[PDB]
RNA sequence: CUUGCUUCUUUGCUGACGAGUGGCGGACGGGUGAGUAAUGUCUGGGAAACUGCCUGAUGGAGGGGGAUAACUACUGGAAACGGUAGCUAAUACCGCAUAACGUCGCAAGACCAAAGAGGGGGACCUUCGGGCCUCUUGCCAUCGGAUGUGCCCAGAUGGGAUUAGCUAGUAGGUGGGGUAACGGCUCACCUAGGCGACGAUCCCUAGCUGGUCUGAGAGGAUGACCAGCCACACUGGAACUGAGACACGGUCCAGACUCCUACGGGAGGCAGCAGUGGGGAAUAUUGCACAAUGGGCGCAAGCCUGAUGCAGCCAUGCCGCGUGUAUGAAGAAGGCCUUCGGGUUGUAAAGUACUUUCAGCGGGGAGGAAGGGAGUAAAGUUAAUACCUUUGCUCAUUGACGUUACCCGCAGAAGAAGCACCGGCUAACUCCGUGCCAGCAGCCGCGGUAAUACGGAGGGUGCAAGCGUUAAUCGGAAUUACUGGG
């Protein structure tokens, strides 16, 4: 009975996945209450000055152009928060989303947001999801009646009845409490008609559902649902008490060889963004780590396996509600940001010793944009760094051209703006105005291994291009290029870099 | 700024009254000998320079002064009162 | 305070140590009063290895010169007797 | 830092026999030597002052395979010395580690002595060096370790040395490869024809 | 209850120690040349001086008192940050006895100081806190020595006359005050002096020197890295502690800038090491460790050190090596020229025989390391075979570099050659395409249809992991001539 496995099973992941428009920033930002401490170009961890348990959250952007982080950093969450709205319904976003979790078997707790809009019948939704997701549930509350006459959670495995009040999004504020169940002052209190109403619905709900799983929690084959606004400052707070009680320890990860538990040694922080950074004097890169196995110290030397150089990294920033907080270290089962310089992709795996990889990168292939055509042509090298700089990210990916002009900005996604929005920094001043030209699909990259790649600069030397890690695949111009290019026999062990 | 060894300036602080004003009661015991010279009595000079004398050489003593300015009031004063005598 | 010391000199991965009277104060390549002797760590066995005028030494001895730990170790190297 | 390549050329180009194509064959003329240096060497040139001087310089450069900068090293070195510069630079010049391996026989020319003192074989005192620019000290002995004695290379390279001069400042033994050096060469020994007056002229503007 | 295998409340009792008082260090080490044309630096002297820590000599170290932080209880503020009512200790503070070659005075005479701690123990006495015996360390007063610092004088240390008179505490004296100290350093009175054509006052520039580059020498530019001095720490000014700062990581005020806030109020100065923005043509890593030296404290063990010892990048500069060697004519193939005979590329390449420098991998392996710790034999000290200093001697040992330098073995000539020029100066030749268009060029200069001068090809020359261009200094320039011109 050591308290170091006891504070391990106290460290829980929940990083937050749902529809555009959904509301990630108020619940995030109103949880940030619960523990006294264009749209979404941003992604956020969260650690807590919670009592109870310390269970961190990682933000990510929620669109088709956006969430490509997702999809490496759902593998780095065992949990799952879904929020649909009830005007959305579920969509092709649920679909993509339950298509990344149902690979790895993740427990999902849903809670269904915008109470005070209009939100459709219960028993119609909860059918909408178990047949367009093939996926049951068991609900435990609903609230009173539709429109703004939603006033009241009615708990069933708690037996406990709560009102509500409106306008309390600025201030913390308490409501009574009411214990019974067939109150009369209750039915006084909100309405007889409709909480006969409210108690038929939940007798059609123990009539027609089922009841809640532990083992099969595991596994996420009955995802439970919970209720409430996020604006209200009324529904997420009996949140916690199911991410205390239903939340497992931290699950293994597979490796090459096998899973390493949450006991073990030889931490295994890989990192999984390299996020675009706010600049006041430093850059950082980013560095989130998966420090789920083996309790943190100060004068750690790390061990970079892909390298494989003993690298002295003492200096550890820890995310305290969101501020970048002083040196300290913590117990197993956070998030870090250390002090990188260009060195650290994603996905470089560490050990002390252990010289395996994980299964992860699950990013895809390009759509190569427009250009660079430098306006205000003078001091140039601000995008020669600053936007090479951003090319080692999963999103951004900056192309050169031999010509010296014209470099291709490679984004996965179709909203470039996010980089035009980049560009008005301390050591960003180009604006770059876009237009329409036409580059194909992606630049497929490939490099050759030696005495065959010197032939293959030398017969069309004018037809290559420098890439971001300093590649040259052939360029990205058609399809019959590339099937010239596979005409062409590369045979080489293939990196796919992406 | 933000030092562990920033005990010496406030300690200083417990200095710079205590010592200036022994300093503060020498330079007035000084100050009323020159008061006898500006009087004209000898005897009261001379019971001013006999009252001034030991704490002057005990302020000479205690680091605060330098053992040859309190010499050169010592010096010069007995001057002053052995000529007007 | 005056003192007998090492100084340091030489190039990189090549010691050569100047055993030399300076104040305290001073730096190790900075200013000093007289030099007497020298001693080479890596002086294995050939036709000269350390120098070391004691009656300079001595004289500072009788000045209140500290002498330090591998000066002393040095006037234990060149040994009265020995 | 080596030329590694026509060899030949550059005795056409100088016209003498640098001694680049020694080898284990006697004098070849097999290249149309003194009358074909390249694709227009039938022209007469005009064979100016700064013009004999520099091929002068190259002439003993590419004897003595030694570099611009080096040979400008050598002859800084050879000004601050005693005597006379001229004889001076050729004592220097003489006294690399290479040329004395020429000497004793043990490699056909210049260029195998270069590469036999490179691959660890040619050790002087017990110790083995490796840099051709070894400067030979006086009074040393010169042979080859066990370990690379005698890998034929040595063998017949050896029997042109039963036709050339075998100057008087070195010895060899002959039975177990080992060589002695003797006193510095006197200028009226070594090769009787290049001069060191050209050089000292143009070095000296 | 396996009554000893653990949990548990008290307990500074031990090893040690967050915070607090106090002692030392912070005035050294590190960084820059902004300001400064002499208040700076260098050379040579001088007296009217100071000096903790180092050390020599001579004495004392006797006897007392009062506060305060930390702490206790409450309270203002979110934090930063205190206030009120009480308590206590010291090598912290302050009195009392005495005091000498110390201070004053011609002398008589008067005055000036402290602090005790740690190790071990025989007799005596133990209110059993211990006095006592010894050793180590620390304090006070004076005289010295060295180091460093303060002060003064002479000479030397850029340009401008399109910079000609400047100065009024100014120059000198007397008296008072001030500094470790002469000194208008600072005040009261008296005279009109003081500097200046040997460049006074004013403007611009500049850290100074030992030195560096060039030059035969005399000279010219520079002084960035190594070292000494000076000045500075966002700017200006001022004081306190301290022997030493009129203070980089100390204080206050005036101004500008940044950040937090609950908005009542606070915090800050990378011309430190890294690192960021702007500028530029131009310059690096947000790295390891006290393993060695040195600095700080301690008796010692121990702690810190971005100085340093290194590690990573850059051909930025110097040095050395390799990218093969010997043989090899059918004088092969391809390119170029031609008189179309042939020549050049060319022993170059192909073939054969050997070799593996340096890199790759796999194994041995110094030196940078002196010390320090435990213990033994013990010479001193003492009453003591006890504590402590020192010397032999026994043992476990102290490396970031570091998979070190270096050596051995394995695979395969196998992974490793470019840049400028070719009319003269100045080293090296032709052909083709345009034709004062395109272009090259350091100067004279070519190209106006048969260019040794543009571009391309072949070939050669020179230098070599560097080669050309650009930028600065000197020589040539006796075109700043004192050497050395008119
Ligand atoms: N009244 C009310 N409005 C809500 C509630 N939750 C979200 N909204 C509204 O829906 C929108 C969602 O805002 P936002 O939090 O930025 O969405 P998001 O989930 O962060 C977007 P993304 O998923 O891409 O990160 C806003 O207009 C917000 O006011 C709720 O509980 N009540």
């Amino acid at each position: 009975l050591s308290p170091y496995l006891q504070e391990v099973a106290k460290r829980r992941t929940f990083a937050i996945i749902s529809h555009p428009d959904a509301g990630k920033t108020t619940i995030t930002e109103k949880v940030l209450l619960f523990g006294q401490a264009g749209i979404s170009i941003t992604t956020s961890v969260m650690q807590f000055p919670y009592h109870d348990c310390l269970v961190n959250l990682l933000d990510t952007p929620g669109h088709e152009d956006f969430s490509e982080d997702t999809y490496r950093t759902l593998t780095a969450v065992d949990c799952c928060l879904m929020v649909i709205d009830a005007a959305k319904g579920v969509e092709d976003r649920t679909r993509k989303l339950m298509e990344v979790t149902r690979l790895r078997d993740t427990p999902i707790l849903t809670f269904m947001n915008k109470l005070d809009r209009d939100i459709r019948d219960p028993m119609e939704l909860l059918d909408e999801v178990e047949n367009e997701l093939k996926i049951g549930c068991a609900p435990i509350t609903w609230p009173i009646g539709c429109g703004k006459l939603f006033k009241g959670v009615y708990h069933l495995y708690k037996d406990e009845t709560y009102l509500y009040q409106s306008g309390k999004g600025h201030t913390i504020q308490e409501v009574r409490i009411v214990k019974g169940l067939n109150n009369p002052d209750l039915d006084a209190a909100v309405g007889e008609d409709l909480a006969q109403q409210l108690r038929d619905e939940l007798e059609l709900v123990k009539g027609a559902s089922n009841e809640f799983d532990k083992e099969l929690f595991l596994a996420g084959e009955i995802t439970p649902v919970f209720f409430g606004t996020a604006l209200g400052n009324f529904g997420v707070d009996h949140m916690l008490d199911g991410l205390v009680e239903w939340a497992p320890a931290p699950m293994p990860r597979q490796t090459d060889t096998r899973t390493v538990e949450a006991s073990e040694d030889k931490f295994t922080g890989f990192v999984f963004k390299i996020q675009a950074n706010m600049d006041p004097k430093h850059r950082d890169r980013v560095a989130f780590m998966r420090v789920v196995s083996g309790k943190y110290e100060k004068g750690m030397k790390l061990r970079q396996v892909r390298t494989a150089k003993d690298v002295v990294i003492s200096d550890a920033l820890t995310f305290m509600a969101g501020d970048r907080s002083h040196v300290e270290e913590a117990y197993p089962g956070d998030i870090l940001g250390l002090h990188n310089h260009g060195t650290i992709q994603i996905g470089d795996t560490f050990t002390q010793g252990e010289m395996m990889k994980f299964t992860g990168i699950p990013n895809f292939a390009p759509e190569l944009f427009r250009r660079i055509r430098l306006k205000d042509p003078l001091k140039q090298k601000q995008l020669l760094k600053g936007l090479v700089q951003l090319s080692e990210e999963g999103a951004v990916q900056v192309f050169r051209p031999i010509s010296n002009n014209d470099l291709i900005v490679g984004a996965v996604g179709v909203l470039q703006f996010d980089v035009v929005v980049a560009r008005l920094k301390s050591e960003y001043n180009v604006e770059a105005v876009y237009e329409s030209v036409n580059v194909a699909t992606a630049r497929w990259v490939e490099c050759a291994d030696a005495k065959k790649f010197e032939e293959f600069k030398r017969k069309n030397e004018s037809q290559l291009a420098l890439d971001g890690g300093d590649n040259l695949a052939y360029i990205a111009t058609s399809m019959v290029n590339l099937r010239l290019a596979q005409e062409r026999y590369p045979d080489v062990q293939f990196h796919q870099t992406r | 700024n933000i030092k562990s060894a920033k005990k010496r300036a406030i300690q200083s602080e417990k200095a710079r009254k205590h010592n200036a004003s022994r300093r503060s009661m020498m330079r007035t015991f000084i100050k009323k000998v020159y008061a006898a010279i500006e009087a004209g009595d000898k005897a009261a000079a001379q019971k001013a320079f006999n009252e001034m004398q030991p704490i002057v050489d005990r302020q000479a003593a205690k680091g605060l002064i330098h053992k040859n300015k309190a010499a050169r009031h010592k010096a010069n004063l007995t001057a002053q009162i052995n000529k007007l005598a | 305070m005056v003192t007998i010391r090492l100084a340091r000199h030489g190039a990189k991965k090549r010691p050569f140590y100047q055993v030399v009277v300076a104040d305290s104060r001073n730096a190790r390549n900075g200013r000093f009063i007289e030099r007497v002797g020298f001693f080479n760590p890596i002086a294995s066995e050939k036709e000269e290895g350390t120098r070391l005028d004691l009656d300079r030494i001595a004289h500072w001895v009788g000045q209140g010169a500290t002498i330090s730990d591998r000066v002393a170790a040095l006037i234990k190297e060149v040994n009265k007797a020995a | 830092a080596r030329y590694l390549g026509p060899k030949l050329k550059l005795s056409r180009r100088e016209g003498t026999d640098l001694f680049l194509k020694s080898g284990v064959r006697a004098i070849d003329t097999k290249c149309k030597i003194e009358q074909a240096p390249g694709q227009h060497g039938a022209r007469k040139p005009r064979l100016s002052d700064y013009g004999v001087q520099l091929r002068e310089k190259q002439k003993v450069r590419r004897i003595y395979g030694v570099l611009e900068r080096q040979f400008r090293n050598y002859y800084k070195e050879a000004a601050r010395l005693k005597g006379n510069t001229g004889e001076n630079l050729l004592a220097l010049l003489e006294g690399r580690l290479d040329n004395v391996v020429y000497r004793m026989g043990f490699g056909a020319t210049r260029a195998e002595a270069r590469q036999l003192v490179s691959h660890k074989a040619i050790m002087v005192n017990g110790r083995v060096v490796n840099i051709a620019s070894y400067q030979v000290s006086p009074n040393d002995v010169v042979s080859i370790r066990e370990k690379a004695k005698k890998q034929s290379r040595v063998k017949a390279a050896l029997e042109l040395a039963e036709q050339r001069e075998k100057p008087t400042w070195l010895e060899v033994d002959a039975g177990k490869m080992e060589g002695t050096f003797k006193r510095k060469p006197e200028r009226s020994d070594l090769s009787a024809d290049i001069n060191e007056h050209l050089i000292v002229e143009l070095y000296s503007k």
